[PDB]
């Protein structure tokens, strides 16, 4: 993006929302609960706990 | 029912390796995201995580202890083993075996703790305790036995082999200038059952592998 | 990684109390969330109160609850019973160090219960111990609340303070408190003294017991 | 994972293969070519250059 | 037809900010995985990457320069801009604009270079060159051919170009590398070999160009007998 | 991050040559692969020989090829020609520092061409320059191969080494080499000298040219 990497930050199947980020990376964690599959989107590429599937990428609006 | 039972030496030499075993009943040592491991608490110190081994055999150790820590497991025997080398006095502590009944992700489930196993690191050798009697409202009297001059600190006390639990209290220990520990156990009893009922304590010092049974008669 | 919790918290019986555990996004703030809360009565093994995502463990009273806001977690006891007086530990998992981190602990003192006078039992050095040229006078105080008291040994009739070692009070099975003090001398010292005495000061009261060879 | 985390190392749609790894993580890189999508599997979670979609996970043989 | 043209000052003072522009023709400043940026080469030094801006506007800077570098772009104007502050003598170098025609991933495509722009960091001011003629009886390369030239003397900064007969004369021409005299100024020589017969029939002028001083000198080489 | 390549490589005309660039798994060894190879003629801008995954750039001769093994990349010139004598640079992208890293450069000297003797052209100080109390004698050596030679200035007939500045030989458009030497004196010094001389030693031969001050 103009000011930094633009990236999705919505949760699970919510309406897509985007955030400007100072990180050059963007992430989509996914895990499971009694409720089902839970997805979480944001910037950076964080370290996760075992059981969480991490997917990160380094282009604008790539973490859908 | 979950039951985690630690076993091992209560006294280890500063130039050895501390090896503890934990037998597990009621938990899974096979779930990929479930862990089982070791925490410890040293005197006047906080809880310190030692490490974990997962259902897949993957280990995660406390970075500050990584060079001396090895955790392994045998699911056939349903046991988890801890080994800590390059021992120091700072490694003296109560070691708890812990199990994590996780389901979907790391630490998402209930954590179960064991009773704990006190391990002392010292170049000194074990000293068995001396059990001395303590006898001297008029409706109820108080007796006890004082366990004197033992090392390391872990000592257990029972009364009438556990048959007597009402009115009983075992006290915390004390470090005398001599360098050994002493504690007192007590029970309040009916004045009427003084000459007719028997009052014995059972002291157990595991580090010296000793069990004393001392009769309290006035 | 370091999580910090208050060193001590005080509460009155029936009051709602909170213990807070402050950390970082790498641990307490990590998602999916894990913040464990464990109760430990000094000298006992820890018992898990809250686990995982602020979930109450099996068999834990309803008054215990766990919550998390950003990088700060909080245990709430909604109506503190006196059985709740104890040490409380928070734990979390840090993803940057792949490690479980504990807080410094918080001692909860639940005060406001009924007052009870201390029963003092003063025992004399055993004949065997003196057969070892050692004398230990043993003062056992029991069944007293509040937790605090002062113990004073006296050799002969004046208070003397040499080799006196007292233990911090600890809860009993009935709910009251107990403490022990040991006066250690050489056998000759004891057999030469006219009278030793153990005095207990608690809640304004004074209970002295005396024993002589 | 007796000696470490076990994880897939096959390439693209080749027959699944596995290897033991000292890392506590395992990865699936995916990118594109004129030939189509190219997948690369291994252990650890490496940092990638922009254009590569990185997936990684911390359980035995999770990176299929 | 790819063409990457750098523009900017050839002389900057040590307490200013270097601002360079690069006009791009034939490339895309819009592919998310394609970058366009700046490399530099200091005298007697190796190639040093300054930075890149991607089709998404994401920047990647050389960490060792990160606090002082800013790369931006104007896609409407098809231009990429570099800004480097806290200048020192170590920032004196040739700055190349570069474009990466990547397709599927970072740096998977061809790399295109601009012609480079020399930027000198100095508190000294520009000095235009004094073009002196070079003709001598002792310049007889061979028996059928003579050598003439012109010496560009005492100029600063270093970027200077030399032509002959406004580019009509290219055969037998050679311009030499520059030299730094004790004065702190630069000097170079350009030469051309010509047929001896044409000396009285052909005119031979050299055209020196000093861009930092915005100067163009034309020196006719006159072959006079004493 | 740091990638290292040899400082110099030599090859004979027609001989196959390789320039190697050693790096790490974070850069040269990173997958998908990127290792660029660029040719630079001293004083010009670099041209891309190899790009991306060892792919040959547009218009680059077939004899240039690029390869990668583990963390070491290699440029192969199959049949070095005289035009290939030049500096060669390797570049890669390091993902741990998100940065493009270049090697130290490698100078390829293509030897085996025909030998040519140096033409020496000696030029005196111009009258304009002398009007400023400055004298610059200019010695221009041209059309010589191989590149190496020695320049010797002499005032009168003795060898001098003060205020002498020679440039390192450089290729000409025709393929041979050229060099320039400058003798700097004060106008009085020049007009006082009986004879200046520029001598060139090359391939065992010596070519001397001489000048003397005049009032032209």
């Amino acid at each position: 993006g103009p000011g930094g990497m633009i990236c999705y930050n919505q949760q699970s199947s919510q309406p897509p929302t985007t955030k400007t980020c100072s990180e050059t990376s963007c992430y989509k964690k996914t895990w499971r609960d009694h409720r089902g599959t839970i997805i979480e989107r944001g910037c950076g590429c964080p370290k996760v706990k075992p059981g969480i599937k991490l997917h990160c990428c380094r282009t604008d609006k790539c973490n859908n | 029912q979950v039951q985690l039972t630690e076993s091992g030496p209560g006294l280890v030499k500063p130039s050895q390796t501390l090896s503890l075993t934990c037998t597990v009943s009621g938990l899974s040592l096979t779930n990929n995201v479930a862990g089982s491991g070791w925490v410890r608490q040293a005197p006047g110190k906080g809880l310190e995580w030692i490490g974990d081994i997962s259902g897949d055999g993957v280990t995660y150790y406390n970075p500050a202890l990584k060079p001396r820590v090895s955790i392994t497991k045998d699911t056939s025997k349903s046991q988890v083993y801890l080994a800590l080398n390059r021992l120091t006095g700072e490694d003296t502590a109560v070691y708890y075996c812990v199990g994590n009944a996780d389901v979907y992700y790391w630490r998402d489930g209930e954590k179960y703790w064991g009773q704990g196993i006190l391990v002392t690191v010292s170049s000194a050798s074990t000293t068995a305790p001396k059990v001395f009697p303590l006898a001297s409202s008029g409706s109820t009297v108080a007796l006890g036995c004082l366990v004197s001059s033992y090392f390391p600190e872990p000592v257990t006390v029972s009364w009438n082999s556990g048959a007597l639990t009402s009115g009983v209290h075992t006290f915390p220990s004390v470090l005398q200038s001599s360098g050994l520990y002493s504690l007192s156990s007590m029970v309040t009893v009916p004045a009427s059952s003084l000459k007719s009922q028997t009052y014995i304590c059972n002291v157990a010092h595991p580090a010296s592998s000793t069990k004393v049974d001392k009769k309290i008669v006035i | 990684q370091s999580v910090t919790q208050p060193a001590s918290v005080s509460g009155t019986l029936g009051q709602t109390v909170t213990i807070s555990c402050s950390g970082s996004k790498s641990n307490i703030g990590d998602t999916p969330s894990y913040v464990g809360w464990f109760q430990q009565i000094p000298g006992t093994a820890p018992k898990t109160l809250i686990y995982g995502d602020g979930k109450r463990a099996s068999g834990v009273p309803d008054r215990f609850s766990g919550s998390v806001s950003e990088n700060t977690a909080t245990l709430t006891i909604s109506g503190v019973q006196a059985e709740d007086e104890a040490d409380y530990w928070c734990a979390s998992w840090d993803v940057n160090s792949d490690s479980e981190v504990f807080g410094g602990g918080t001692h909860l003192t639940v005060a406001g219960g009924p007052t009870s006078a201390p029963s003092v039992s003063l025992f004399p050095p055993s004949s065997e111990e003196l057969s070892a040229n050692k004398a230990t006078v043993v003062c056992l105080i029991s069944d007293f609340s509040p937790s605090g008291l002062e113990v004073i040994w006296k050799v002969n009739d004046a208070v003397t303070n040499d080799r006196v070692q007292t233990t911090r009070p600890s809860k009993q099975s009935n709910g009251k408190y107990a403490a022990s003090s040991y006066l250690t001398r050489t056998s000759t010292e004891w057999k030469s003294y006219s009278s030793v005495s153990c005095q207990v000061k608690h809640q304004g009261k004074t209970v002295e017991k005396k024993l002589s060879p």
